[PDB]
């Protein structure tokens, strides 16, 4: 695999693919 | 955190996997 | 809901979700 | 207009809804 | 058709649409 | 190449078609 530069919705697409049926948490800094 | 690191810098799929349930 | 920063195709994805079966018009400035 | 505002600044889903048919 | 400004995954989405069943090669500079 | 041109500048669908198999 290669390193990624992922912003906005592209990060969530990546989490979806990596995690699959496991699901994930999306937790941005505020 | 991860959301910021992936966007301001770079991140790996292995780092992302830590956010799976 | 929260405020959005939406550029390019991401705006059209948002319009699709908000409007659903109503449809929408996409009208950029030229 | 809305296309420009959402990208140069921010916009709400309520503002977007005005562009539905 | 109009000219495009396409970065990252958006370029691959465009290639997919243009090429269809022909397929394509994605070849970034390294 | 095409990947760089489309992102740093602009490109047409006709230019992209050259990368189809
Ligand atoms: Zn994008």
């Amino acid at each position: 695999f290669v390193n990624q530069h992922l912003c906005g919705s592209h990060l969530v697409e990546a989490l979806y693919l990596v995690c699959g049926e496991r699901g994930f948490f999306y937790t941005p800094k505020t | 955190g991860i959301v910021e690191q992936c966007c301001t810098s770079i991140c790996s799929l292995y780092q992302l996997e830590n956010y799976c349930n």
